[PDB]
């Protein structure tokens, strides 16, 4: 897959960038506590 | 010969839980299990 | 509830990634079709079944517990008893991302594949926020 | 003597049970039949919407048909898909007295179970392994069926009135003094129906501002009588007695949810046997908790009195404890008496209370008169009273019957649950459509057994179910072991990664 | 917060209350009398002799000597028992045939029997109605049908007794909710919960006018009918037949086969789309023991004595309508029931205005008149534990077995008695 990871330097700005936010969703995602609503 | 090999698909009768359908059932089942199959050895062909 | 103790049950989870992984060959096997096209169909096709699953269909398949006090709860409100961030609520909000940057790099990245996964992301991620938790949007879906 | 706990329970003897774990690949299976089946019914549901004739079932009045419709269809979803594919195996009726073997008649369906034909024959000498029989005191001849007929010909088949009213015959005052000499107690009251002895008691007990700690596995009419009452309801892991301490020392910290007051008081309800897991509680430990925490405790032993203890007195002689430590002891006499009813003993003023404030003395009818003659003369039998030792052989009986039973099972291959003198033995076998095999399979070589699935179950956990008695010969008990190893090998049962050896 | 020091003290000077009440001072029952022998037409009560007026037997059928025979040919095949829950090997042949019998007594099309009479109408109610649905509910009803409602959690709007316009105005002020939020309205199930023959006031419902409603305001009607049915008709087939109404407008039918059948159990009848469903729904049902058999053989030999001989029903009417007239004009004592009703009551008239006086006294007239050999009771209460507490009473229960000469006797003892306690 030679053409693929060459793609990923040209990647548009707008998209990586979704990448990172999404990155960081799972990040805080991972870590919470519980907390049954009341 | 014959009785060993027919043990063989009640086994896979019951793994599936095709021994408690129709016979109309089993055979829609039975009828797309192997085109999935045949169809994925002709593009394992082609592309190779 | 005998429904909400299901998502916990012993080998749940591999059965499950095992689900997605079988669909993805059934779905690359056809003769005339390309990889991008292979992995766009199999991210629609799994969050569009995950979405009607989980956050569609409300109620038991069985006769409900108690007087039916889940006849109007998606099975996404009813799992966990409404306890938030268990290890089964977090599994199934990590997988469609995880899902994303798979059919994000096998398409190369296009324009066109984007505003489609894009679309379906956030369709499936929407209803999983806590401040959605019974929220039925323009009355929609509500008996 | 034995071995301890940190909370104090004393154990005069081993305590030791097994509950072995899933293999990996049997669970995995497991969810491919279970989503396979769920795919056809969701296609016969579309088929049945406009295209097939189904012109089997029942339908609706023509001139109801614009009232609101009685049932939500999806609701009764797996019954018309799963259940209803393997349900001739769960109402098969007999035609003989119910012990060690029974009369079967004999039927077939044409269109797929949705309806039967009963075509005259009879399926005689099926090995019983399915009814409660324990003790072996089921039989229409004999000394306790001897003299039902003579309290027949003289009372008549039931009274006509309760308890309260005019319904307090003099049988009912002989058999209430009898059962307080059984348990050990001071005094006892006995009802009509084992259901209704829970679920018309315990909301005399109990009320708002009090709280119920229940077993995750209690019987359902345990859990309407606490639904009937209007107390707080809280659960606690099964046998677990670090979740029912940590669930009891919160509650005494933090009192009633929101105004955050003192508990009036807290009750604690437990089974002696549970007879789907096969389990034995821990009551040394739960005794040793309620002391500490000031709790009362509440017994429900349908499934040991009579089955447990070297005297058949119950759990609470089987582990040498003292029977006045417990604030309510309830049991029934339809598992192991051969009978009908239930009873609750206790205290004195508790018995004096019930008898004034409870539902059933007031509106429901009394005891049938030669019912309570049955457990009369069969109570009397075991106490060794009646002058013979049937009392005292069949007690040991079905101790060897049970240890024979549940260490074969074990060598042979298989996963069994429970504590090793249980005498109910569940059987492992995972699969959804070998839950349709097993019981079609068992009784085409005459073996009658039940079978359990989802919806009653976890999802991954489907069984048979057997029942031990003291009427099980050894050449009956050795027919069934041997014929239980065809079909473990025929449908591959064996799923045990350690097995015995002798 | 809350460290591990202070817990302890918590935990400590914690103290519950008793489980018993201690008894505050004398109470009203806490003295069953004991009946030695059979309670049949001539009993004996706390050591005397004398004419049963109180037990629930209307048709004489307990000591019929042809019901023994049924019953014990059964005893001598089955045994007494059934050693399991009618859903893995407690099911006979006995309780098939009897299913069969009754619904083709009541020219119905299918029939359930439970073990018990209570359990009935307390497990068939919440098996169709759920936590959504209004239910109207007369004011008299009985208390298995208040527990019943209790443990379905839906919505209770009782109205007066007996009554259309209280219940046309309370179905009225529903139709302008539907029209507040027609999404709701049809998911909402409404059901009319009424009692053929009440028993807590000797009463009759209104059934042609609770028909019209039913298919104007579109509601299902539950028929709780234990005390008509066998009296009631002129085949003993309940209300139903007494006012000449097709039996497929009653949705379900419920009654027990304790008083006029001389035994154990109840049962519910009604069509196939509905009867079927309380077979897997019903909790008293499900998970417990199926009848004893011996006890299912003498309904159906009781059920065929119903149908041989169908001018036993006409004889208990003729004298009941006897006792009634033969009553009135006691000073003190009024009577609250029908002229068709084989179980009504002798209320107080004007009461002091305590009811422990009036319970303590209307046992000094029951008292008395058992030592005229005449057995009488008194209706008993949850006081605590009710809706709607009806006032004390005495029931006055008539059968067929008690002659006429007895049924005259009796007027006078009553009258002499309360004229001499109540003055
Ligand atoms: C706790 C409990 N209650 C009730 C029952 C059934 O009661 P019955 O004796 O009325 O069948 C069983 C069995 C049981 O284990």
């Amino acid at each position: 897959l030679v053409e693929m990871v060459q793609a990923l330097y040209e990647a548009p700005a707008y998209h990586l960038i979704l990448e990172g936010i999404l990155i960081l969703w799972i990040i805080r995602l991972l870590f919470s506590k519980t907390y049954k609503l009341q | 010969a014959w009785k060993q090999m027919s043990w063989f698909y009640y086994q896979y009768l019951l793994v599936t839980a095709l021994y408690m359908l129709e016979p109309w059932e089993r055979t829609v089942f039975n009828s797309m299990l192997v085109s999935i199959v045949g169809m994925a050895l002709y593009t394992g062909y082609v592309f190779m | 509830n005998p429904a909400t103790r299901v998502m916990n049950s012993r080998g749940i989870w591999l059965s499950y990634v095992l689900a997605i992984g079988l669909l993805h060959i059934v779905l690359l096997s056809i003769p005339f079709v390309s990889v991008p096209v292979v992995w766009t169909l199999t991210n629609l096709i799994h969050n569009m079944g995950m979405y009607i699953f989980l956050h569609t269909v409300k109620g038991t398949p069985f006769e409900t517990p108690d007087q039916g006090k889940a006849r109007l709860l998606t099975h996404w409100e009813q799992m966990d008893y409404g306890v938030q961030f268990t290890a089964s609520r977090k599994f199934l909000t990590i997988t469609p991302i995880v899902l994303y940057f798979l059919t994000s790099f096998y398409t190369k990245y296009d324009q066109i594949h984007f505003v489609l996964n894009t679309v379906s992301l956030m369709s499936v991620l929407i209803p999983k926020l806590p401040q959605l938790h019974g929220v039925r949007i323009f009355g929609i879906n509500k008996y | 003597i034995h071995h301890v706990t940190q909370n104090g329970g004393l154990y005069k003897r081993p305590f030791n049970e097994a509950f072995e774990e899933t293999p990996m690949l049997v669970a995995v299976l497991t969810y491919v039949g279970y989503g396979v089946l769920t795919l056809f019914g969701y296609l016969r549901d579309f088929l049945r919407y406009w295209r097939i004739e189904k012109c089997h079932h029942a339908t609706e009045r023509e001139e109801q048909k614009d009232f609101v419709s009685l049932y939500q269809d999806f609701e009764n979803f797996y019954t018309r898909n799963l259940y209803m594919r393997i349900r001739d195996n769960w109402n098969r009726p007999i035609c003989s007295v119910p012990g060690a073997r029974v009369d079967i008649m004999e039927r077939q369906s044409h269109d797929y179970n949705w309806s039967f034909k009963y075509t005259g024959n009879i399926i005689k000498g099926v090995i019983n392994m399915g009814s409660y029989n324990y003790l072996g005191f089921a039989r229409n001849t004999g000394s306790c069926q001897e003299a039902a007929a003579k309290v027949l010909e003289e009372y008549g088949a039931g009274v006509c009135s309760t308890r309260q009213e005019i319904g307090n015959l003099d049988k009912h005052e002989e058999l209430e003094e009898l059962v307080a000499r059984f348990l050990g107690v001071e005094a006892a009251m006995a009802y009509g129906m084992g259901f209704a002895t829970n679920s018309m008691n315990i909301p005399a007990l109990v009320g708002k501002g009090c709280l119920i700690l229940s077993d995750e596995l209690n019987h359902a009419s345990l859990v309407l009588g606490a639904r009937l009452s209007g107390a707080t309801i809280r659960i606690f892991k099964h046998n677990n007695m670090q979740s029912l301490e940590k669930l009891l020392k919160d509650a005494i910290v933090y009192g009633q949810p929101r105004t955050r007051r003192p508990w009036k008081k807290i009750l604690i309800l437990v089974e002696g046997i549970y007879s789907m897991e096969g389990s034995i509680v821990r009551l040394p430990e739960v005794i040793a908790l309620k002391k500490k925490y000031k709790a009362y405790l509440y017994l429900d032993e349908a499934h040991s009195i009579g089955a447990l203890g070297p005297t058949g007195r119950g759990v609470v002689e089987y582990f040498g404890l003292d029977p006045e430590d417990v604030d309510v002891m309830m049991g029934t006499f339809t598992k192991s008496f051969g009978a009908s009813g239930g009873y609750i003993g206790g205290k004195k003023e508790l018995i004096d209370y019930l008898r004034t404030h409870s539902h059933s003395a007031v509106y429901a009818t009394s005891l049938s008169p030669p019912v309570v003659e049955q457990i009369i003369t069969s109570m009397k039998c075991i106490m060794g009273q009646d002058g013979t030792s049937l009392g005292k052989e069949c007690v040991q009986q079905l101790a060897e019957n049970t240890r024979y039973f549940r260490r074969r099972l074990k060598e042979m291959g298989f996963i069994i649950y429970g504590n090793e003198d249980s005498p109910v033995v569940p059987l492992m076998l995972y699969m959804p459509a070998k839950i349709g095999a097993f019981g079609r399979e068992m009784l085409k070589r005459n073996i009658g057994v039940v079978v359990v699935g989802f919806p009653a179950t976890p999802i991954i956990e489907s069984r048979a179910r057997f029942c031990l008695s003291a009427a099980h010969t050894k050449e009956i008990l050795d027919t069934a072991l041997k014929e239980i190893d065809e079909v473990g090998d025929l449908l591959q049962l064996k799923y045990s990664r350690h097995r015995l050896v002798p | 917060d809350l460290t591990v020091k202070e817990k302890e003290e918590l935990i400590e000077e914690w103290q519950p209350e008793p489980l018993v009440p201690p008894v505050p001072k004398d109470h009203p029952a806490l003295n069953y009398n004991i009946v030695s022998g059979p309670p049949s037409h001539k009993t004996v009560v706390n050591g005397k002799e004398c004419i049963n007026f109180a037990s629930f037997n209307f048709l004489g059928l307990l000591d019929n000597p042809r019901v023994k025979a049924a019953a014990l040919a059964s005893l001598k095949k089955y045994g007494v028992g059934t050693c399991g829950p009618r859903g893995f090997y407690g099911t006979f042949d006995v309780h098939l045939d009897l299913e069969d019998r009754l619904a083709k007594f009541m020219k119905t099309e299918e029939a359930i029997i439970y073990s018990y009479g209570f359990a009935t109408i307390a497990s068939a109610i919440p098996a169709y109605s759920k936590r959504g649905d209004i239910v109207f509910v007369d004011r008299a009803a009985c208390f298995a049908i208040q527990k019943g409602l209790q443990a379905s959690r839906s919505d209770i709007k009782l109205f007066k007794h007996n009554d259309m316009a209280d219940l046309e105005r309370l179905l009225k002020e529903q139709e302008i909710e539907d029209q507040k939020n027609p999404r709701k309205a049809r998911v909402t199930r409404r059901f009319i919960v009424v009692e053929g023959l009440y028993m807590n006031t000797g009463t009759i419902c209104p059934l042609p006018e609770l028909v019209k409603l039913k298919y104007k305001y579109k509601a299902r009607i539950f028929l709780e009918e234990s005390l008509s049915f066998g009296v009631l008709g002129e085949h003993g087939r309940g209300v139903t037949e007494h006012y000449g109404i097709n039996i497929d407008d009653i949705d379900l039918i419920s009654a027990n086969m304790e008083n006029a059948l001389a035994s154990i159990g109840g049962f519910c009848c009604g069509r196939s789309f509905v009867i079927d469903h309380q077979r897997l729904s019903g909790q008293g049902y499900c998970f417990s023991a199926s009848l004893p058999p011996l006890l299912a053989a003498a309904a159906i030999e009781a059920l065929n004595i119903m149908e041989e001989n169908p001018g036993i029903f006409a004889v208990l009417k003729e004298k009941c309508g006897q006792i009634h007239k033969a009553l009135q004009g006691i000073s003190g004592l009024k009577v609250v029931g029908e002229s068709l009703s084989p179980a009504f009551h002798l209320q107080l008239e004007e009461s002091t205005g305590s009811r422990e006086q009036d319970v303590r006294l209307l046992q000094e007239i029951v008292d008395q008149c058992m030592n005229r050999s005449i057995a009488l009771t008194q209706a008993r209460y949850l006081e605590k534990e009710e809706k709607c507490l009806p006032p004390p009473s005495i029931r006055v229960v008539v059968t067929v077995e008690q002659t006429e000469e007895e049924l005259e006797r009796a007027a006078s003892t009553i009258k002499e008695v309360a004229q001499a306690v109540l003055l």
